[PDB]
């Protein structure tokens, strides 16, 4: 959809991702 | 990386669901 | 009156030297300009130089730190090229460092008559008005192999920038309340604030650079303001605004508004709206926004890991 | 609202900054 | 007692406060203490939950989205010394976007032993201006505090505490209402005092339950070992993770581990140390796990992803430590107005040789690029677009590359490119063109005759003023002639005149600012050449400006044409303060 | 001288400018 940055990258992964939540290693 | 991803060009939704379990 | 140069080939350097042009309708033999500073200066640039209609000679301007504008030459309009500089050029701006506008073309007719232009340098001078001036003094369209350069031109320069509209405009006696459109570069974060420009104007005829030059006369009562705290929702981004305080009755205001961008460029800036009320440093500035915009985007490239 | 006051308002809703 | 718990590697602890239990024995972490992301918390999560067995971290603590932490004296009461052995960014405390964070508890942290402190956006912190940050870490310059509640509003923060001269008052430094600022006197400036105030041992690093007694102590400013702080290592103990001390067995365990399977890095013994590679001219010997220096060369040849790797901080350059051969392009692109020079040095100094191009791009507060102590050949094996193997671009402070009166840099392929270095004068590139061997196979080198030193004085070459005569109004002056090994590279001369009313001016930077109290320039178009090739015609100018009872500085500058030949920079006079004569 | 009459012969004998 649109450039996601600073803290819309932020809010934007976690609408996506909210009780999955982020990966790492 | 995901600021060049996601920030500097356009993320699917698919890339931004990469970044999750 | 006609004003021959005895020495054919006049320097103005300051404004000392530009008051031997007072009163010249036109100047014979060529001009050169190297204006490098000067104080309070009063427009005093343009009460020498403005009279002046037609140069027959060519048209240099160099080193020139102090000029912003070349609308000091309110009455210009002709460029003969009775006498041409070395590589034929009739207009010659080289390293101008705060030329920013070479003329109001929309109220500038200026015909270099002969011989080529020559840019080079000029950093804050836009290829546009370059261009501008190529095709409003015939030199492109009668095929003068115009010596410009994309290198140089333009860069460390806000150029070719989109559009604001003002949205709301509320006045008061002595205050005014104004909204433009919101504006985002690609990356919000680009966007280290708006400045607003403002401008007591009785008269519907101002120019961005005018009553301007590099050496700290300004006519604009600039004000610099804060990025609005951006909403993740494209249609649930508030118009931002600032209320210019300090205003008087009845006084018609010149105004516009322009993006404060990091360069990644991005930018916009608003035309001049007239409004009658009622009746470096920098570049420290510019890294520090432009350093927590790299922290922040290296902290989200480490602590995001895309699964394998 | 007031000029003053809406301006105010405005600042809330766009910069952040309420009285 | 010193580290009465357990020692446990990096953390990170992000999505769910589950993994907080992780934390429930350490002491100290051998690694990273991230938190972060952690928006689905509420304070009902961390009412409980604290960590006091944790008192020192080896690297780095991120705190970052975590929602309802309210402050830090719950999680870690008793946390006393951020390492900082390996960093973030350059930063050892990062405490970003922490929402709901009220106010900073760490009232027990004495010590930040390596990088700065980054407190950046967290909207409700307040208790920040209190903190005495000097206290905390020496590089108080570097620290980042920005954008947070006691940034943007006003904050209650009476603290009903030592009170220093930091501030332009006598505000009490406290940490939280609750807890003053833990001041210790000046003399115990790096070990800390008991409660009584009697000073710690000197190993004691922050605070000590009892005082002057090594093993009653908080933490260790140099060493760990067997419950008390030590100076250094005593074999057969060898230094582990710059913190701590490890005998063999623990080493060789480590080593073979790593060996038989791989998350790794096996613990090779050089120096006294435990180090994860064999270093740059040693291998292992023997199977004895004892680094031993090579017959013929074998340097720590450290390999790139995708050929390119970006220096933009410290942890960026501390990932190249030691690595004498890059085996890949090198990009710096150090951001911000802090000079992380002296951390360039320690990390890139040893890089004798770079394979790819050597990119410097962006790089703001970068005098120079000296901290490379020993890089020699930028082989160009890959190179930067263009077919550049040296390449540099926008760098706004870059003044030097490396000194080419003693440092001797080559390139076995690849043009050099500069542009947009504003103080880095054409000098210093022109050189690098002859030691690279550019010119000598004649590459076409894309360096910017107008963009480099722009900024910056340039002339090498010297002006003295033969002859001054002054007036109540007017100084005349005239100076040594002067002509490029080309007379029509000389432009003209420019006159450089202020007030100076104390002899006290410094030399013009180069940046030829036009404001009230800055050089009034004069251009002056050069002399006739004429007769002897002694260039008999002694330039000069009359100003007829000036003001009687008035002292002003002067300097001549030439004003010449650069080009490939590369020989001509111009001269300059120093400053001469001149005075007019006094009239009624 | 005079400092403008010196600087007048100045000229003549380097920059060839002359009254
Ligand atoms: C924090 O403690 C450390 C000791 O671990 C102190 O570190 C030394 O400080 C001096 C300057 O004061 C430096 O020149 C040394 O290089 C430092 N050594 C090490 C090993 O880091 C540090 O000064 C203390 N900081 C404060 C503010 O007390
Ligand atoms: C400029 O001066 C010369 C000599 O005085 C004269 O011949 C010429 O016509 C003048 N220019 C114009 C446009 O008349
Ligand atoms: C200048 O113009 C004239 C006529 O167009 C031409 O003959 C001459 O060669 C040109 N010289 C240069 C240097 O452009
Ligand atoms: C507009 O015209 C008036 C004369 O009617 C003049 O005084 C004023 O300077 C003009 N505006 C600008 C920006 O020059
Ligand atoms: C911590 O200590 C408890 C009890 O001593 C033990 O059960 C647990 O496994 C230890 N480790 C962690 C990571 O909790
Ligand atoms: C020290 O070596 C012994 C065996 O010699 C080993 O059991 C012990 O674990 C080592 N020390 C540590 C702290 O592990
Ligand atoms: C630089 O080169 C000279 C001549 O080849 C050599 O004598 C000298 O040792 C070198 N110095 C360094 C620091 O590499």
């Amino acid at each position: 959809n649109q450039h996601l940055c600073g803290s819309h990258l932020v809010e934007a992964l976690y609408l996506v991702c909210g009780e999955r939540g982020f990966f790492y290693t | 990386g995901i600021v060049e991803q996601c920030c500097t060009s356009i993320c699917s939704l698919y890339q931004l669901e990469n970044y999750c379990n | 009156k006609v004003c021959h140069l005895l020495e054919g080939e006049k320097t103005i350097d300051s404004v000392t030297s530009a008051q031997e042009l007072r009163g010249c309708t036109v100047i014979n033999g060529s001009l050169i300009i190297n204006i490098r500073g000067g104080n309070n200066l009063a427009a005093e640039l343009e009460a020498n130089l403005g009279l002046i209609e037609e140069i027959s000679g060519y048209l240099k301007i160099r080193r020139s730190y102090a000029l912003v504008s070349l609308s000091f030459f309110r009455k210009l309009r002709l460029i003969r090229g009775e006498t041409l500089e070395i590589g034929n050029y009739s207009f010659y701006a080289l390293d101008n460092q705060n030329l920013r506008q070479l003329w109001d073309w929309s109220k500038h007719n200026l015909t270099t008559t002969q011989g080529k232009l020559f840019f080079h340098y000029n950093p804050k001078l836009c290829l546009s008005e370059i261009h501008k001036m190529e095709e409003v003094s015939g030199t492109k369209g009668r095929q003068e192999r115009n010596d410009i350069a994309l290198k140089t031109n333009g860069d460390k320069a806000s150029c070719e920038n989109e559009l604001l509209k003002f949205s709301y405009i509320r006045t008061s006696f002595d205050k005014i309340l104004l909204r433009w459109e919101p504006y985002w570069p690609p990356d919000f974060r680009d966007l280290l604030g708006f400045m607003l420009f403002y401008k007591e104007a009785p008269y519907q005829n101002v120019t961005e650079f005018d009553g301007q030059d590099a050496c700290g006369s300004n006519s604009w009562t600039v004000v610099d303001i804060d990025p609005p705290l951006r909403s993740n929702d494209p249609k649930s981004q508030n118009h931002p605004g600032w209320l210019m305080r300090g205003l008087k009755p009845w006084t018609q205001y010149a105004i516009f508004v322009k993006t404060l961008v990091t360069f990644s460029t991005y930018g916009a800036k608003s035309d001049i709206i007239y409004v009658q009320t009622d009746a470096s440093q920098i570049l420290k500035e510019l890294e520090e926004s432009s350093f927590r915009k790299t922290f922040e985007d290296y902290l989200h490239n480490v602590v995001f890991v895309p699964r394998p | 609202x007031s000029l003053e006051e809406e301006w105010a308002q405005i600042e809330c809703e766009v910069y952040g900054r309420c009285p």
